[PDB]
């Protein structure tokens, strides 16, 4: 398999790899997140250079990981699908085995998990 | 269906100075399930005593047979079987049904009333004569029997220790048997007087 | 078919006192009715203050004892040479017997020492490594002979107070060495007299704090 | 043929013997007898093989019956269980051996004394104050050690017997469809009409 | 799994006061108890070590070739292979017995019974036992197979315990030893008449004897026997 | 013989320190109730070894979850982790019969039975081992919900002893546990010898033993 | 190994000495070679127990016959070892070679394999277990031959037989069949073994 | 173990005197060596009932026929007695049996197989020990033997299997048929396993087992 | 794990399964609910090896509410009966098969029609107006023949279904210590609380 | 029936041309003798599928030695054979006699039988179910014979054994080994027959 260390230490002591991915997350369109005394809201743009869209079908910017936690991101559009995926797949994983949904905490912990993974295994951006 | 284990349960004799033991526990149990704990393995044709272990069915039919065989015995002879000619007898009897036999482990215990000599003997299924001069043991628990025999047993114990001796013989090797128990009685035979004691022993 | 498995006979003995421990063992090694050798030791100082057997299938015996010592050798190499108390290695043989639970090891194992508070120690164990600790356990071909003597004379079991009805029980206590080496002299003198696979001579392991010593007895050769 | 109890009290012996009979996967009767009576004070209950059951105790019935018209006699208990016994014990050795396990309870009316015998198909025969065979004894005789005592009334017994179905009917697989209760006494063999 | 063809009967062997002996007759029995001759069953490793084998011929021969391929790789890199570093015989019968076991534990076992006879480097004698299962033991006297039940109890009559070892002198073992070898003739359906003999002493080294034969039997007495009882002609 | 079975003053644990191999008894000082955590007991039931080593295991495997997510694991899942481990095993020949009892604030006091065959049930009354119909017949005749807690550790104690008499395969001691809100206590080692003679003469019951 | 030749004078009788229990010889010094009358011998393979019960009762037949009708021939001898052999086949595990001597028909050999049949031949040899050879060196065998040469003629076929064997062994006994007497021969391994 | 031994004026047979049911001893001093007649004796080994029975049923029939013929029975008599019983059952009857003894014949040695063959020999040995014992008989028998010579190759051939076999032990019987004189059975000809003085006295404090009940039992009319 | 019954109605599908889990000769748990929630229109009762019924269950679970949440949409009925049938057609070619069987019970929103699937433990898929696994069908199927209608209601249905568990009641061996009934309509899945 | 006698000038093969399924004789003109090099032929018995797939895969073996090493050994043929023989033991039933001619060593035998082990002989004979024979006529067989003694010695060897055995039969085909070349003799039954 493709093994070479994509994301690996400059003389500076940073991970430019890394750090270049925190750049097309400040190229994606703006997410925010508010919580209140009872609720959470959770804002997302959607740049509007693109009419004729077809609001119906076109993925969402806010995804249900369970009926009780929500995951919406900044960044690459076809990256997001990967970590949900897996985070969807971890909820009904969790359910099965503790007989108990996810705490918001430990939902994190996996998502930030799998990211931090893939800056330190070979062959992977 | 092994039949010698499912029924449980063991005898123990043992010869002293012009006395011998004899003791069983009381355990009858099916396999697992203990259903009687006032079953004797010990009968008395006379003087002579018989320990009887192994298919309870068998132990029963064969108490039967001896007492049965004993009695005609007496009524011809005009006096009571001695120990060394019962031996004879249940040999004879067992080696009978050499190829149907019954399964059982008899012990023979008593006084020969003409010689005042103890006597003890054991037999396999098809009647083979083990004549010991120290200890006999039968059961479930022979193993466990044979090891506190060999090395508790002295000869010519006095009356009153024979029946210390022969009791924690039989009440150690009982506990480390699973159908082997659920109370304990000791015969202590002297030449015409014989006394009959029921051990208390864990009901487990 | 071809059968893995043996049977090389023997039986062993462990006692614990108050500050010593004693593992003792035959020295004859049989197949069916032949003698493979008169003196052929079983029970085995590993170090540690620690001495181990593994009675029934010799094979396995060896290869237990040889993969624990080597357990031993490697605990020093990687805790900074720490002693390995009894608890623990205990529990690491548990591990190198349910390694093989669906092979198992055909062997009965006993090891004796000190615990952590300089207490005599034997633990036992079945083929799989279910263990416990016992003050008093005898394994192998005549465990069912010796065992209901030890639970007899050891820990005075049956026995009441003379006069009190059997109402009080002969009070448990510590045996000196001399009183512990009696009992196994005799346990096994008689297990030689009743079990033909048992015999030739008697080696016993006596752990104290000072070290590790061995005592020889010879048995019936018949 | 699965459950046959019996408790022996102060003055009375109580049978108690399931209802069903199941061939294959079909229960084909819910009001099944598993009973006869040998004499006016001995009542015989019997647990095994289907037709052994019925052949052994009808068999047994007749032998005792014949030895009362002969005697002019009633057997006492005691008796008839050895004779029961000895029947079962010429059975293991045969060709074709008897499956069958009985309860005897019976009055003796010289004693003036209840008196329960347990045998099984091998002719293993034993006197309690409590017995069963096969299954029913694993869950009734730990509720009988306990609750059980020796100087018990009738009504006491019968009690003593409810609880014992009750457990039953919690902790066992099948449906045994109840049981008919039968008492033997100084005054004879009557049946409890309502369980 | 697999089931033995062709096999080696006994080996027989024993200590004196300043080695070891050991022999095994020349013949590979066949199914139906059928005989086949020109078989060697003793491995000489070195001149301090003979490995005695019986069982399976096919997995003797793997077992002969391991060893000639332990002396080779033993003596690759080692100024000392003919000195200090030479194969001992402890160390020649602990990886036969690693070997036999780990075979047994893969159910793929070499169906064979092996004495390694040898002197140690120190002049102590050295007899030990290895067989399929993987099972060792050492004793004054060691035999397989037959020579276990018929030979061992003539060889244990010469030394029964460790002190009978130094008062046992070569000429004694080694009649004992051709003894024994005649009684294995006379009992033994897969024995045959030749045999080959081997002597590890430390002052005199390795002595090696091939085509021995029995001799000095009895058999005249054999005319005198007549029927199975009542026959008198 | 094994017991747990839940009432007002929590569950009680109660089981022999009977092992046997065929009818040989090997030890009458075996202890059958594992203590995983101060809130979380197991009981053992089948091959010892099965038992000892899993469950050690199984308390491991709980240590482990408290560290990761900061918090007591739930009988629910220490349950399942240990049922989920036997199913793996299914058909390899693994012998087990087991309890996992505790208390947690989200559930109340719980117990789980959890065998080799992968059964995994919530239930207020269990009786697991060769001797277990002789503690159902004792349990199911006195038990209430409203037992007090000196009466429910009784029962306990008495539908052990129950079995230890009947059953030919338990036996040796009987040891007891409490489980409240407050975690599990132990309520000591009841050697079956002395305790039968004090319960016959106590509760006039054992009728059938020669006195 | 067992065979039997007819000669110009009668016939010869020769066997090996070893029988064996598994891979132990329980008898290094046997007699396989059995009188049934003074000139009617057997040669006896399979079962020892077997082959003594059937060479016991037909020792006995001959016996009584000999006594009714005097001298029996060696076909009457062959028919009453084949009628018990082949009416108890199920049971049975023994081949015979039967030879004896008559003045008027000389040396004659027959034998009774495993199946219970009856064959007439001018020699037989049998190896192994109860074995036949039906060639085994038809043109080593002429008719009308010398003692001396029947003699060599067995010993070296019988010795062919032990090198190969395992089940034979020991000394070869020989038994010789004519009109002069009966002669009971015998070589020592070292005698034979150097052919 | 046994075995028997052929001298100039008769014969001798030896056996050890162990019982065992599987690994157990169940008689540490049984006697193996039966009297068939008074100069007749049989060494018996396999299923202890079997060699006992099938020696008094034969040695009973032999006695009726002695009375009946006038004469001292014959071995042969014995032997073909024995051999035509056992070959009856097939071998379900597990006697292995040495038949020895003098008659107005001689003096004769057998072995008798379960399934019912016999052998003749001037030496045998049969049981577990078998094969310990012909070890020594074939490294030390010789033609010619004496009485002296006989008892002390037999007795060798006993110790033999005593020592080297797991199913013989304890003392060494010996029985010692010569022609013209009565046969002489020396029971514990040998001892050399004497049980060691015990290290310590299991002699219990009186009233240390606890008794539940205490009643006398009548044995009397 | 024994009896597990459905019927098809006009507007909804009920689920009646057997509350008994039997190991040995002890009735463990009397109100054990052999059924899961697959979706909120669909449910699933199973029967079968014990440890595989509630693992098989649980997985197919999980699988039909990850799809849910990834396409936040409800699969119909036939579409969760075809992947359930593959699932158990897997396994029957494994190293160690899934000994379930089920029954699935849904409303498909879409037609506005309930559904009722039998699936035995080989993956043979079959639709039907009344199912049953193992040995309740062999009473039911006859009584469902002559009682069932098509167009009945949800409490003739429920009437139609105490006329099937008293009829098990009555010929069956076991107690299965009665049923867990559940209805699956338009506005979802409820259980009747007495029955 | 197959046997490889070494000779004078070099080696000689020997064997039948039966094979047989059951009683069927499916090739009565087999040719056992094969070639795995120009001077190293075999003998197969055994299985013929087994015995032929070890042979093509030793003539391979040898034919990529010789373009590597040059002529390889007799020895070094016998020692792929073994390889082969002993490694897969288990899944085959082969036994095979190797016999080659070097201009060094001249006529070598090689037999390895069921085993998988390797022994060198002067000669080697196999019959009946690959049963090689010891000792065979030991004094008929001589060091340093001529090629005509040879190939009478075995042809008269192998008539005996098709006379006793249903296995060997049809004609005898033998291959001399020799400096000067490799020949091909045939003898029909005809010939060999009257010996
Ligand atoms: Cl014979
Ligand atoms: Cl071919
Ligand atoms: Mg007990
Ligand atoms: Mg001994
Ligand atoms: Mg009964």
């Amino acid at each position: 398999g493709y093994d070479r260390a994509l994301s690996i230490f400059s003389p500076d002591g940073h991970i430019f790899q890394v750090e270049y991915a925190l750049e097309a997350v400040k190229r994606g369109t703006c997410a925010v997140g508010v919580k209140g005394k009872n609720c959470v809201v959770l804002g997302c743009e959607r740049r509007s250079t693109l009419k004729l869209q077809d609001t119906r079908i076109t993925p969402s910017k806010v995804s249900k990981i369970d009926s009780h936690v929500v995951l919406s991101f900044s960044g690459l559009n076809a990256d997001s699908r990967i970590l949900i995926e897996k985070a969807r797949v971890e909820a009904q994983s969790h359910r099965l085995t503790l007989e108990d949904p996810v705490t918001v905490e430990y939902l994190t912990r996996y998502v930030a998990g799998v990211q931090q993974r893939y800056t330190q295994s070979g062959g992977v951006r | 269906s092994d039949p010698s284990s499912i029924n449980g349960g063991i005898v123990v004799a043992m010869t002293g100075k012009d006395c011998v033991a004899i003791a069983c526990d009381l355990r009858l149990g099916s396999q697992s399930l203990g259903v009687s704990n006032k079953f004797e393995k010990i009968f008395h044709y006379g003087h002579v005593f018989l320990g009887i272990t192994g298919l309870a069915t068998d132990v029963t039919t064969l108490n039967e047979m001896f007492r049965y065989k004993t009695n005609l015995y007496k009524l011809k002879e005009e006096r009571a079987i001695e120990p060394e000619t019962f031996t004879q007898l249940v040999s004879s009897s067992l080696y009978e049904r050499r190829f149907g036999p019954y399964f059982v482990g008899p012990v023979v215990a008593g006084i020969n009333s003409k010689s005042g000599k103890p006597f003890i003997a054991g037999f396999d299924l098809i009647g083979c004569i083990d004549e010991a001069k120290d200890f006999i043991v039968s059961g479930t628990a022979s193993d466990q029997l044979f090891g506190m025999c060999e090395s508790l047993y002295e000869p010519n114990l006095e009356p009153e220790d024979l029946f210390e001796t022969i009791s924690q013989a039989l009440l150690n090797a009982a506990d480390r048997d699973a159908l082997s128990g659920w109370g304990a009685v000791v015969y202590i035979i002297k030449k015409d007087e014989v006394v009959k004691r029921y051990l208390k022993m864990r009901q487990d | 078919q071809f059968n893995p498995y043996g049977d090389n006979g023997g039986t062993i003995l462990g006692i614990a006192g108050e500050d010593f421990a004693v593992l003792a063992g035959d020295t004859r090694n049989i197949t069916d009715y032949s003698i493979n050798s008169r003196y052929e030791p079983k029970v085995f100082d590993c170090g540690d203050n620690i001495v181990m057997s593994a009675n029934g299938f010799a094979a396995d015996g060896d290869a237990l004892v040889k993969r624990f010592k080597n357990s031993v050798k490697w605990y020093h190499f990687d805790h900074n040479d720490k002693k390995l108390s009894i608890n623990s290695a205990a529990r690491n043989i548990q591990h190198l017997l349910y390694g093989k639970r669906f092979f198992p090891y055909y062997v009965h194992t006993i090891i004796a020492g000190l615990d952590e508070d300089g207490k005599g120690a034997v633990y036992s164990f079945d083929p799989v490594g279910s263990y416990e600790r016992e003050q008093c356990r005898a394994g192998g071909a005549a465990a069912s002979l010796i065992m209901p003597f030890l639970d007899n004379q050891v820990n005075f079991k049956n026995q009441y107070e003379p006069g009190t009805n059997g109402k009080v029980k002969k009070p448990l206590k510590y045996l000196s060495v001399e009183e512990v080496i009696k009992l196994v002299r005799d346990s096994f003198t008689s297990a030689t007299e009743r079990h033909i696979q048992v015999g030739d001579g008697l080696e016993i392991l006596i752990v104290t704090k000072d070290g590790v010593r061995k005592e020889f007895y010879e048995l019936k050769r018949d | 043929m699965d459950i046959i109890l019996g408790i022996r009290v102060q003055d009375s012996v109580i049978l108690a013997s399931s209802k069903a009979v199941t061939r294959g996967i079909s229960v084909l009767k819910d009001s099944d007898d598993k009973t006869r009576q040998l004499s006016p004070h001995t009542l015989m209950s019997f647990a095994g093989e289907a037709g052994d059951t019925v052949q052994f105790a009808e068999y047994i019935q007749a032998n005792i019956q014949l030895y009362s018209i002969r005697e002019d006699y009633e057997l006492s208990p005691q008796a008839v269980s050895s004779f029961v016994r000895q029947e079962l014990a010429k059975s293991i050795r045969s060709r074709r051996p008897y499956q069958v396990n009985v309860l005897i309870g019976g009055y003796d009316k010289k004693k003036n004394k209840p008196e329960l015998y347990q045998i099984d198909y091998l002719g293993t025969k034993v006197e309690l104050p409590y017995g069963a065979h096969g299954y029913s004894g694993f869950y009734t005789f730990s509720l009988l050690d306990h609750h059980y005592r020796p100087d018990m009334t009738t009504e006491e017994g019968l009690d003593l017997l409810k609880l014992c179905v009750q457990e039953l009917e919690k902790r066992m697989p099948m449906d045994f469809k109840g049981v008919i209760v039968k008492i033997v006494d100084k005054d004879g063999i009557r049946q409890v009409d309502d369980f | 799994t697999q089931q033995p063809i062709v096999t080696g009967t006994s080996v027989i062997s024993m200590k004196y006061d300043n080695g070891v002996i050991i022999a095994a007759d020349n013949l590979g029995s066949y199914g139906s108890l059928l005989r086949f001759n020109g078989v060697e069953r003793l491995i000489p490793v070195g001149d301090n070590t003979v490995v005695g084998i019986s069982g399976d011929i096919s997995d003797m021969q793997h077992i002969e070739r391991l060893l000639k391929d332990l002396v080779t790789e033993n003596a690759y890199d080692n100024p000392l292979a003919d000195a200090e570093e030479a194969l001992e015989p402890s160390y020649i019968f602990e990886y036969l017995a690693t070997v036999m076991y780990q075979r047994r534990s893969k159910m793929n076992p070499l169906w064979n019974a092996i004495i390694v006879a040898g002197v140690q480097s120190n002049g102590d004698q050295f007899l030990r036992y290895v067989n399929l299962l993987g099972v060792t033991y050492s004793s004054p006297t060691l035999a397989t197979g037959f020579g276990a039940h018929m030979a061992n109890p003539l060889l244990r009559k010469v030394v029964d315990r460790e002190s009978d070892i130094p008062k046992t002198t070569v000429q004694v073992a080694e009649e004992a030893i051709v003894n024994a070898m005649r009684v294995l003739y006379y009992r033994d359906a897969r024995s045959s008449r030749n045999f080959s003999l081997a002597i590890i002493d430390k002052n005199t080294g390795l002595t090696f004897k091939k085509n021995l034969q029995v001799e000095n039997m009895k058999w005249d007495f054999a005319k005198d026997i007549k029927g199975y009882g009542t026959q008198k002609i | 013989t094994t017991l747990a079975f839940r009432f007002q003053g929590g569950i009680i644990v109660a089981v022999d320190s009977r092992a046997t191999a065929g009818n040989w008894v090997a030890s009458q000082t075996v202890k059958k109730v594992i203590e995983i955590n101060p809130f979380l007991l197991g009981t053992m039931a089948g091959g010892a070894a099965d038992c000892q080593f899993w469950e050690t295991w199984l308390g491991s495997q709980c240590r482990l979850h408290e560290l990761r997510e900061k918090e007591r694991i739930s009988v629910a899942a220490a349950s399942k982790i240990l049922s989920n481990l036997v199913y793996q095993y299914k058909g390899a020949g693994l012998s087990m019969g087991t309890m996992i009892c505790g208390y947690t604030r989200k559930e109340g006091p719980t117990i789980y039975y959890v065998d080799s065959d992968g059964t995994r049930l919530k239930g207020d009354i269990f009786c697991v081992g060769s001797g277990q119909t002789f503690a159902y017949g004792v349990l199911d005749s006195n038990y209430k919900w409203d037992l007090s807690v000196e009466d429910a550790l009784y029962l306990g104690k008495r539908s052990i002893l129950a079995a230890a008499h009947r059953d030919a395969y338990s036996g040796g001691s009987v040891n007891l546990y409490h489980v409240t809100e407050d975690g599990w206590i132990y309520h000591g080692n009841h050697d079956v010898g002395e305790l039968f003679w004090k319960v016959k003469e106590e509760e006039g019951s054992f009728n059938n033993v020669i006195g | 190994s067992i065979m039997a030749v007819t000669f110009k004078d009668g016939v010869i009788l020769g066997a090996d000495s070893r029988t064996t229990t598994g891979a132990y010889i329980a008898n290094r010094v046997t007699d396989k070679l059995t009188r049934v009358h003074d000139k009617i011998w057997c040669c006896r393979s399979g079962s020892a127990a077997d082959t003594q019960a059937i060479a016991d009762i037909v020792q006995y037949h001959l016996e009584l016959y000999t006594s009714q009708y005097g001298t029996p021939s060696t076909e009457t001898a062959a028919s009453v070892f084949k009628e018990l052999c082949y009416e108890n086949k199920d049971n049975l595990t023994a081949g015979i070679i039967v030879a004896g001597y008559d003045d008027k028909n000389k040396g004659e050999v027959y034998t009774i394999p495993l199946g219970g049949s009856v064959h007439k031949l001018p020699y037989a040899i049998a190896v192994s277990g109860s074995t036949f050879i039906y060639g085994y060196c038809d043109k080593n065998f002429r008719e009308n031959m010398s003692k001396e040469e029947t003699v060599d003629f067995i010993k070296h076929s019988l010795s062919q037989a032990i090198k190969w064997d395992g089940s034979s062994g020991g000394v070869i006994r020989m038994v010789v069949l004519t009109a002069a007497g009966v002669e009971r021969l015998i070589f020592y391994p070292d005698e034979y073994e150097q052919l | 173990t046994i075995v028997g031994v052929k001298f100039n004026n008769g014969v001798v047979i030896a056996a050890d005197t162990r019982s065992t049911q599987g690994p157990i001893v169940a008689d540490k001093n049984c006697a193996k060596l039966h009297r068939i007649s008074p100069k007749i004796w049989c060494a018996g080994a396999g299923t202890a009932a079997d060699t006992e029975a099938v020696t008094q049923l034969i040695g009973s029939n032999i006695e009726l026929h002695s009375l009946y013929t006038s004469r001292e029975p014959r071995v042969v008599s014995a032997l073909q007695m024995l051999k035509q019983h056992l070959f009856k059952y097939q071998g379900h009857i597990g006697a292995y049996l040495i038949v020895a003894g003098v008659d107005p014949t001689g003096s004769h040695l057998f072995s008798i197989h379960a399934h019912g063959s016999t052998d003749v020999g001037y030496y045998l040995s049969l049981g577990s020990g078998s094969l310990a014992a012909m070890a020594v008989l074939e490294s030390h028998w010789k033609q010619d033997l004496t009485k002296e010579e006989a008892i002390k190759l037999a007795s060798d051939a006993i110790q033999a299997g005593i020592w080297n076999d797991l199913g013989s032990g304890s003392n060494v019987d010996v029985c010692v048929m010569e022609i013209g004189k009565d046969a002489e059975y020396l029971r514990n000809y040998l001892t050399p396993n004497v049980r060691e003085e015990k290290q310590k006295s299991y002699k219990f404090p009186r009233g240390t087992t606890a008794v539940l009940k205490e009643s006398i039992v009548n044995i009397c009319d």
